């Protein structure tokens, strides 16, 4: 039949309409059938029988409004660090397999939105490293040259995408292990604002830090994915947090990115053009470029590395450890991190808490004029034999711009910005406060536009694919809006120039309709440079139906828009065509009764009259 | 300016967004004040600012609302109402309650200025006929009759038939008296009955309705020899 | 009042909502629609809007002569005097029954679907395909209401025009008394009479009128359902006197649908052949109990070699049979019942053929639904038409028929009435025929653990799948089972799947077989079955309801008698029920209306016996008595009766429903039909499964009275929210395994076995 | 900014489901009549289960916080001052840290965060 490496999730709904419930079954089995498990692709640790993808399936068919899954028998990967109740969960630990009766909410999520697990993906042991080497299953390779690394700690989920197995995989990030892997397969690397995603039913590795995080060839199907697994789960993971109303879609156009101050490189020459080409890219898109001494998000940094959040790591795997299982189950280098733990007592886990709280204090100073950080996503590109030769030095490197960043409460997305002279790609992670993650999503559109114009953009393996209309996105479902309903007819209309001032207070437009019969538009006599309308409800019965727009402004903000409307005008409510009333600019009397008003109706709006 | 004044019905919204009392200032002579048509059991003003000669100054109460919490203040202010800006005596602009030139265009809208604030007024608005009244009758008139009692704040008391017992006018009145029977002659036409009714409930008055013992004589005189007041006209006149 | 709207933009005074009864005593006013405008001819089309939005149904009223009134060019002009309403022209857009006939009925199609897992019965006409014929022979929307004749018509006095169509049976048919086509579209002028007779051949004839009957919709269907006083004109079969509305668009406000056709004469390759000779081959679909874990093998061969005759005891509850009597594979069916034929209640299938005992009967559209026999075969869909031309006195043969043919007919019936072309109709034909019964077991899945039971899958009519779990047994587990079966397709959100019905330790599933077919619907559900995952620890949220009851009041007994002197006179439950439980359980008859005092029973199914009539069983493990179903069943039982089936307890929520169980007492209903009681649920069926029903005692007038005060809304149920906790239940078990266990083991014998034997005679 | 200054009349005050007095008679009564003061200030009263917040209290005690004080008084108790100069219920109240793993810390951080997501929701 027919070829599926690198379909994006539309490509696979797209089968998946026009074709049979069986021969859509075929294509999964398939796929299915051209993977490999064990040493033999050191991707994957463990793929779903053939029997299993029937009864993931059948579940599936048994669903009656398919074709509101967005994600409908869509293949997808998750890192063996995360369960599913199909396959054993594992850890890249052969003596620590267990086999859960039940799947990750997180999974559980992905499969009710149609989605079908075909392997639980290989990754340093116990989710330890930005490396990828650290797993007794096999070292996984770069998805372009198998003598560099592929990137950890989320080493498989990042090869079988990059190669377009499945265009959506899981991991997991507490120091990077979602974004170095981006960045060295040309992927996108999705990590979301802490206690988004759900981690009931992963293995705890430092709970309080940790992320599930995904990786996807295109803006497109990270935000499809983000907007399935982000969900609250508060009596199941002690680290669950609900996401706000009203959740930001998109930074100004002006927004203020940070730059670091100094960029170290340790030897690297290639990776530094990238990131200057990059930056150059951003102020091209018309954000405001700063460079900023980010000597507070270092220490912070060191404050993981000295700290005793390793005992985190040590908590969950201690009980397993004294069992003393069979040393060639173990990586040693994971293992002697995991007992350094041992020297640190409660006391020492308090002290470095404390110097942390400190730390952020001089942290939240330093981002409370700054809307984003943009930072390269690793320093090296590592080759398999050079972690070989420094198995901890390359690791501690490789964490340079990644390990601030959930200590910090921070989101963050990983890009890619383009090719070395050899050939490898790297790219950039772009760094937001609590929340951010839609944005982000939106600043990586922008920034690809010009970074990789006429739709030039690669991904994974793909050097000869271009994105035509996947990096587009929808912005975050109405669903999420809690707002006035609001009404302009003025100068705030699109186009017009108080528009912006819609934007300041994070409005979302929501329609274009008309009043009802009943209303008069006039123009007011111009004092400013601005020209402005008043509405006036009559009833006479001479009225006609004005031309309106229609906006959800968040209740936290109203206060701010309103602020900004000067006498005449005001804040009323209007009555649509429809006969829904709705919060509306109106005009007090003496406004449209002055010399200088002009009776504006004829136009039925204010557009066509200016 | 309006129900949002200290004391006034719709204050409490104003406690509810975290508002906090700044001062009373008056507007400039500017403004004039008009009663909206009464709809609710909220009585509500609406300012109206003028080109002159023709404004007085009403007095107004200015309050901080949180920035944070100005969207829930704004979503309970209905038309023909709004917020935009009012001037004050001593020359600052201000947010304030404005009203749609609708709004004070109705039929029913009075003219306010005059008492210089909205507070006065309600004050130059602020007589119980009876305690408890009787109703000798049944079906629709025995409803209507109760709900101008019940808006009145008199006691109603119902009385019925058999078949009746379970009817509106049971359910709606404050207390009720079985008569024990089934037919007209039975319940509803007896005197003694009826008499023995408003006497065991101490009603004072019995209003009849019509049909019954409505234009019954002898019924309104014995209202008046048992010193219970029939509402209707004497004996005689009927 | 069964219905009342008014607009509330005008100012009405009345004294009456939904519930009110209106008396003829006083004076006749129901209230005053008043009306305000800016001048005359402002008031007087408000008037006519509020008219119009005036909607009160149970009573005759005198709205639509307001109507007239209202609108009359007359009343515009203002040329009004004290004389003109005497001299005024009322014309009605509407029919008058000049005689009423047997048995006529609005009925519409499909009829009141949606709700059988409560036990409201779709209704509609028992012979669909005559009345869909009749329908579309006028060029009707297939959601017109329609009238079902049954024996003999009524005659009509038509007060406007429009176009008529007779259908169904052969019956002389007059319009002012020249004989009439059936199957033609006859236009009807006003004035006319016409007039329908006895029914020659078949049972039931269809009488189809353009634009469809005026009468007000419940519970999503026109249909009556007359058992329940539901539907129709005003929940009842016609009389002299009625007057019925219809739907023509120039003088309607109607929320009718208007007719898709121009009338015409069905083609004839296109009409039902009936019986020409009291004598019928009906096609069924074998299953669910057609099989030898029931029945014995020859009995089953009997079954569909033998004729059956129709028995005098038939209507639309379902029809009767007289014939072979039945073998059974057991002694007794345990628990549920002694007699064999006794099954842990679960929901028929429309077109079942019942077992009442030693006697069947076929399940048709007024028919029970949660019920406690086990059933043979189900008539294929397309085939209970035929049921519908029984008259007492045919004999019919059961005709073995194969899911994918019982589809062929269906779909053939769907594209002669969409189409109404020449030749499109397929009927009964020896290559259409099964060589011998099939069975009706479709899978097994074997037992695995103590919460995931063994599964037995049973084809149940062409339109279902009956599921049932564990052996033949009660196990409360079970219940949250289907509890969660039924949510794994919700989850799962199945195409095709129409209604899951919970009965004890089964679920009925009833599917659209063009969404989804037999074969597939098995694999999704055996594949779901997996998904199921719960610990003996759960919990339900659990209303519990404590109702009065008087014991063994004179109705409750006179119910008995009633079934003593009309259909068995002596048998080993006789002359009294109670008797009989406490004689084959070993205790007096006081402890047993001790147990109905003390016991807690848990609602397992609704719809045992019509709607929202519950299957209960007591909490408590001594609390189950042995006993048995009546063979066979009353055809009729008193509203309220509580009853005993096996260890089984339910309330007949409607008057004059067959029933089966042992009578006991009586209660209210719980069956709250214009949903006015005092209580806080908000659809008639009171009761949800999990809930507790506790009995207090009270006297026989006590009970009238609360009955009485309870129809009116004037009695408050006590009802409270709580939740039923397995794990505290399970606690409970063992703060007394002791005793449970020492009354199980000392609950049957010798004795137990002789009734056994003596209840199968 | 925009502290709120006053509850409203109408206020949810909560009180516990079970309070345990360990045989104390007096102090009960003066519990009572403040609670039935609250009431009379307009207040509405709603008992509430406070077994998650007692569950919140005890981690206090059997937790790890301990170790804080330890943090916090370690480099000069193992200067050993005068035993005359330490009170000795305290002393060893505090030595008691010693018994916590910085892993045994994070497992009571993680217990309490469970807690919290309840408390916060009640």
């Amino acid at each position: 039949m027919e070829s599926t490496l690198g379909w994006s999730v539309q490509d696979w709904l797209s089968f998946h309409s026009k074709s049979t419930p069986t021969k859509s079954l075929e294509l999964l089995e398939n796929l299915l059938k051209s993977q490999k498990p064990a040493p033999e692709d050191p991707a994957w640790i463990s793929l779903i029988p053939v029997e299993d993808l029937h009864h993931q399936w059948n579940i599936l068919q048994s669903k009656s409004n398919k074709e509101e899954l967005p994600l409908y028998g869509v293949p997808i990967a998750v890192k063996d660090n995360i369960d599913y109740k199909g396959l054993p969960t594992t850890a890249a630990c052969p003596s620590y397999l267990y086999q859960p009766t039940r799947d990750s909410y997180v999974v559980e999520l992905l499969r009710d939105a149609g989605a079908v697990v075909i392997g639980k993906t290989n990754l340093d042991q116990f989710a330890t490293g930005l490396v990828g080497t650290r797993s007794p299953y096999g070292k996984t390779p770069c998805v372009f040259n198998d003598k560099y690394v592929s990137g950890g700690s989320s080493a498989g989920s990042a090869s079988v995408v990059g190669r377009g197995i499945v265009p959506l995989s899981l991991g997991t990030d507490t120091a990077g292990s979602g974004r170095v892997p981006a960045a060295l397969n040309n992927l996108i690397g999705l990590k979301p604002t802490k206690g988004a995603f759900s981690c009931r039913g992963v293995v705890p590795a430092c709970k309080s830090l940790d992320c599930v995080s995904v990786f996807a060839l295109n803006l497109s199907d990270a935000e499809i994915a983000f907007k399935v697994m982000n969900k609250p789960d508060l009596l199941e993971d002690e680290y669950s947090r609900e996401f706000p109303k009203n959740p930001i879609s998109q930074y100004p156009k002006d927004l203020t990115i940070a730059i670091p101050k100094e960029v170290p490189w340790f030897g690297e020459t290639e990776n530094p053009k990238l990131y200057t080409k990059a930056v150059a890219s951003l102020k091209n898109t018309g954000a405001k470029i700063v460079v900023v001494d980010f000597e507070p998000l270092l220490e912070l940094a060191r404050c993981l590395y000295e700290g005793a959040w390793v005992a985190e790591r040590y908590c969950a795997t201690r009980d397993f450890l004294a069992t003393n299982p069979p040393e060639s189950s173990l990586d040693e280098t994971v293992v002697n991190i995991i007992k350094g733990a041992v020297k640190f007592d409660a006391a020492d886990a308090f002290k470095f808490e404390y110097k942390r709280q400190g730390i952020l204090q001089k942290v939240n100073l330093l981002l409370k004029d700054i809307d984003v950080l943009c930072v390269p996503t690793c320093p090296l590109n590592p080759k398999l034999e050079e972690v070989a030769q420094e198995p901890v030095l390359v690791n501690s490197r490789q964490g340079t711009w990644t390990n601030f960043v959930n200590l910090a409460d921070l989101a963050a997305l990983a890009v890619p910005s383009g090719f070395r002279s050899d050939g490898l790609p790297n790219g950039i992670t772009l760094i937001g406060k609590k929340f951010s993650d839609y944005a982000l999503l939106d600043l990586a559109k922008r920034f690809f536009s010009v970074a990789f114009p006429n739709n030039s953009r690669t991904y994974g393996k793909f050097v000869d694919r271009r994105i035509t209309v996947e990096d587009e996105l929808d912005g975050p479902s109405k669903d999420t809006l809690n707002g006035v309903k609001l009404a302009v007819v003025g100068a705030h209309l699109k186009g017009l120039p108080l528009h912006w001032q819609l934007q300041k207070c994070n409005a979302t437009y929501l329609s274009s309709p008309k009043t009802s019969n009943n209303y008069k538009l006039y123009a007011l006599p111009k004092v400013g440079p601005v020209l402005k309308p008043g509405l006036r409800r009559v009833n006479d019965g001479t009225g006609s139906q004005i031309q309106l727009e229609v906006y959800s402004v968040p209740y936290d903000r109203f206060g701010d828009f309103i602020a900004m409307v000067p006498e005449p005008l005001g804040i009323g409510s209007v009555e649509l065509e429809s006969g829904e009333w709705v919060k509306s600019f109106i005009c007090e009397e003496f406004g449209y009764t002055q010399q200088g008003t002009v009776d504006i109706t004829k136009f039925g709006g204010f557009k066509p009259y200016i | 300016v309006g129900a949002h004044l200290k004391g006034l019905p719709l204050h409490w919204q104003l406690q509810k967004c975290n508002a906090t009392y700044l001062s009373s200032p008056k507007t400039s002579n500017n403004y004039k004040l008009y009663a909206l048509p009464k709809v609710g059991p909220v009585l509500k003003p609406g300012l109206r600012r003028v080109n002159d000669g023709t404004g007085s100054q009403i007095q107004l109460e200015v309050y901080s609302v949180p920035y944070d919490r100005f969207g829930d203040f704004i979503a309970m202010v209905p038309e023909p109402l709004g917020i935009g800006s009012v001037e004050l005596e001593s020359g600052e602009w201000v947010k304030s309650f404005i009203c749609e030139e609708f709004g004070y265009t109705q039929q029913g809208t009075v003219d306010i200025t005059k008492f210089g604030g909205f507070k006065p007024y309600i004050e130059h608005i602020q007589k119980k006929p009876f305690e408890t009244v009787l109703i000798a009758n049944r079906g629709e008139i025995a409803v209507r009759i109760m709900k101008t009692l019940k808006r009145m704040g008199i006691k109603s008391v119902a009385v019925y038939s058999d078949p009746d017992k379970y009817s509106q006018h049971v359910t709606d009145a404050d207390f009720s008296v079985a008569l024990h029977g089934r037919t007209a002659a039975e319940t509803y036409l007896d005197i003694d009955k009826i008499i023995n009714a408003a006497k065991k409930t101490g009603a004072q008055a019995i209003i009849p309705g019509y049909g019954f013992l409505s234009e019954n004589a002898d019924f309104s005189d014995r209202c008046s020899q048992e010193n219970i007041v029939f509402v209707g006209p004497s004996g005689d006149a009927i | 009042l069964t219905s009342v709207s008014f607009p509330s933009w005008a100012r009405v005074d009345t004294w009456v909502k939904k519930g009110t009864n209106v008396s003829a005593e006083y004076d006749p006013t129901l209230a005053k629609i008043i009306v305000h405008g800016k001048d005359r001819n402002d008031a007087i089309m408000k008037l006519n809007q509020a008219l119009n939005e005036t909607a009160v149904y149970g009573c005759i009223t005198n709205i639509d002569y307001l109507r007239s009134i209202a609108s009359s060019k007359m009343f515009k002009e203002a040329k009004v005097a004290t004389k003109v309403l005497d001299s005024f022209d009322y014309k009605p857009c509407a029919f008058e029954v000049l005689a009423p006939g047997a048995n006529t009925s609005v009925q519409d199609y499909p009829g009141r679907t949606g709700y059988w897992r409560i036990g409201v019965p779709p209704s509609g006409p028992m012979d669909s395909y005559s009345f869909r014929l009749a329908n579309r022979v006028v060029g009707n929307n297939s959601k017109s209401p329609a009238l079902e004749i049954t024996l003999n018509g009524p005659k009509l006095l038509f007060h406007t025009e429009t176009v008529i169509a007779v259908s169904g049976g052969t019956v002389s048919c007059t319009l002012n008394d020249a004989q009439i086509a059936q199957n033609e579209p006859i236009e009807v002028k006003r004035g006319d009479i016409l007039s329908v007779g006895k029914v020659t051949v078949g049972c039931r004839a269809y009488l189809s009128i353009r634009g469809g009957i005026d009468v007000p919709e419940y519970l999503g269907s026109r249909s009556t359902f007359a058992m329940g006083n539901m539907g129709g004109y005003n929940g009842r079969i016609l009389k002299l006197g009625d007057v019925l509305f219809l739907n023509q668009p120039e003088l309607s406000v109607s929320s009718l649908p208007a007719p898709d056709f121009e009338p015409q004469a069905a083609p004839k390759s296109l009409l039902p052949t009936l019986s020409t000779n009291k004598d019928w081959k009906i096609g069924v679909t074998c299953g669910p109990h057609g099989s030898i874990d029931l029945f014995k093998e020859e009995y089953i061969e009997q079954f569909f070699n033998d004729k059956w005759k129709v028995h005098y005891n038939s209507n639309r509850f379902g029809v009767r049979l007289i014939g072979p009597k039945p073998k059974w594979a057991r002694s007794d069916g345990g628990e549920a019942g002694l007699h064999p034929s006794n099954a842990h209640d679960y929901v028929y299938s429309l077109g079942a053929i019942n077992f009442t005992g030693d006697e069947p009967v076929i399940i048709t559209c007024d028919g029970p639904s949660l019920g406690g026999f086990v059933c043979q075969a189900v008539v294929a869909e397309a085939e209970l038409w035929k049921v519908g031309q029984l008259t007492p006195g045919d004999t019919i043969q059961f005709v073995p028929l194969s899911y994918g043919v019982a589809r062929q007919l269906k779909e053939s019936q769907d594209k002669s009435i969409d189409n109404f072309e020449e030749g499109s109709l397929l009927e009964l034909s020896d290559d259409k025929i099964l060589p011998k019964y099939e069975n009706p077991i479709l899978a097994v899945l074997p037992k695995k653990s103590d919460l995931s039971p063994k599964v037995t899958y049973r084809q149940a009519g062409d339109r279902y799948i009956l599921v049932e779990y564990g052996e033949l047994e009660f196990d409360l587990n079970i219940c949250y089972r289907i509890n969660r079966l039924i949510h794994q397709v919700e989850r799962h959100q199945t195409v095709g799947i129409v209604e899951m019905s919970q009965g004890v330790r089964s679920v009925l599933i009833e599917f659209d077989g063009s969404k989804i077919n037999q074969k597939a619907l098995l694999k999704c559900l055996i594949a779901y079955e997996s998904e199921i995952q719960f610990d003996k620890n759960w919990n339900v949220k659990s209303k519990i309801f404590k109702l009065p009851m008087a014991f063994e009041d004179s109705k409750t007994l006179d119910c008995v008698t009633r079934y003593r002197e009309t259909i068995r006179s002596e048998a080993p439950w006789l002359p009294n029920n109670v008797d009989f439980i406490a004689d084959v359980n070993d205790i007096d008859r006081n402890d047993v209306k001790n147990m109905l005092y003390s016991a807690k029973f848990m609602v397992l199914g609704l719809g045992d016996v019509f709607l929202g009539s519950p299957c209960a069983v007591p909490l408590d493990p001594r609390h189950r008595y042995l006993g048995t179903k009546y063979n066979p069943s009353r055809t009729y039982t008193a509203r309220g009766v509580v009853g005993i089936g096996g260890m089984y307890m339910c309330i007949y929520n409607a008057e004059g429903s067959p029933g089966g169980y042992q009578l006991v007492g009586r209660t209210i209903t719980a069956w709250d039909k214009l949903v006015i009681g005092d209580h806080p649920i908000d659809h008639p069926w009171l009761l949800t499964p999990f809930d507790q029903v506790e009995f207090y005692p009270v006297t026989e007038e006590e009970l009238e009275v609360i009955i009485e005060d309870n129809d009116n809304g004037k009695f408050k149920i006590d009802v409270e929210e709580s939740i039923f906790d397995h794990k505290e239940y399970l606690a409970w078990i063992n703060e007394n395994i002791d005793s449970i266990v020492a009354f199980q083991e000392a609950q049957g014998g010798e004795k137990a076995d002789e009734f056994a034997r003596l209840i199968q005679v």
